């Protein structure tokens, strides 16, 4: 019946480029490591804080040196109500994370640019798939 | 263990500025 | 003839933490700002120096002591500098350059704070010459 | 079936604060005017440039004076292929504009702050809704 | 006395007409840089100093405009206790000089947004615009 | 003549969207 976005904010941000400025002397042959996960917390009546955790690490291959590492905790407070257990699970692990992704994308993008590295625009992520992992991992725990 | 987390060695240093550094 | 050129401006490290969200948003916004600053230089080539501006910012709410947010920025730049006497060069590396880097760091701090949806924080101008007089002694 | 982001950039930007610094003495009772629109252009094989147009004007109610006016033309080039006419229409008028919005939001907030006005973070736009207004 | 009361932007403009195709040309940039300042007394001992910066970059082997950026960076200063000449230097050199780095960062910021290679305006000798004044 | 300035010719358009365009 109701899904409303109350507030979008960042809880934690980190960007590091340890090997500057010499790393810019190496051949830009980037190898991208991308980690992602989500977590929810009830913060009030029908109020949930959904947090999208994104970790990105880029290294140059013909050297292994780290170009930059970027970790972001993008969050949003949502008003959610009127959903069956499964509908709600999909909303918290897919729908909401998906609304927060583009904001995290831009944050990562912004930080990478500040290090003067070539643009990094995270490719779209299918959260439905993460939702399926949640289910499957639950059909496993509830079955012990 | 996040890059900002407190390094697991009570240095007060952040993981990334202590045992997690990647400088070279 | 002396020369001072900007080769590159980049960020070596950034950190922004907002521990007590979203509940901190319920307290009365009575901010107490802690601001730390420092600079460091390193020659990275012939006439090439990397000047680094370190800025640390911590804001707490007074009637609770809770941390609203912590923000640390390591703003840097590679400059081409040559033709200056020991004193002239020291002023250039501890005042001139850091001063060119400041507005960049300022914008990064404001950008991050706004992302935590906290009221705007635009660091006040810093008189780096005060940091030069200290360096000399 | 494909959807990739090739490049995100701004084509046009404008920020104006006509009545400074005196406007800073009026009581900050803001009236926000917000206009939005999108447009697409095929720029190659399976390459489309999607443009998000954002217009924002803030006036102070107790006098009608303009505090600031900000216009942004945020764009991006996407590789899109393998979608039925409807699917593609949704992707060009909702999906892509949606990916560009937070960038434009950041730019508007960034410029507004440079004018030392209180923070302005545009609220989320449901583009799937602006897609319906398109089929009509 | 010389104190900075507030630093703000009065007008900003960034345009890159030939996108996205211009990104296919060889990046052989030709930079056009225009600058000027103007002062206005806005109160007792209160002056608004405005730094006007215009930057236009074109690619030489085509002449096409990569981007044009115009900025009107200003600041309100509390100034007092200066003879006519010292005051003139303060308004046309000292103050504009305090404002420059902020304008530099703005140009830099906008250029980045267009995904063009970084442009960090070289330092400007404002004492020169002071001399031009006197003359 | 500024980019954001009204174009000299009562168009209503900003000078950059009228007689100041660099659209090749
Ligand atoms: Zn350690
Ligand atoms: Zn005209």
């Amino acid at each position: 019946p109701v899904l409303q976005i109350q507030r979008i904010y960042v809880k934690d941000v980190s960007f590091e480029a340890p090997n500057l400025p010499h790393i810019f002397q190496q051949e830009w042959k980037p190898k991208l490591g991308f980690d992602l996960s989500t977590e929810t917390t009830q913060v009030g009546d029908d109020l949930y804080e959904v947090v999208l955790n994104i970790s990105v690490e880029t290294t140059l291959e013909d050297s292994g040196d780290v170009a930059f590492i970027c970790e972001v905790k993008q969050a949003g407070v949502f008003t959610i109500s009127g959903l069956e257990d499964v509908q709600m699970a999909h909303c918290l692990t897919s729908q909401c994370p998906n609304m927060l992704f583009p904001y995290a994308r831009e944050l990562v993008s912004n930080l990478v640019n500040r290090g003067t590295f070539p643009a990094l625009n995270l490719s779209p992520v299918n959260f439905d798939a993460l939702f399926v992992e949640y289910m499957n991992r639950q059909q496993a725990e509830n079955a012990e | 263990i996040g890059r900002n987390e407190p390094c697991p060695c009570g240095s007060g240093k952040k993981y990334k500025h202590c045992h997690g550094s990647r400088v070279a």
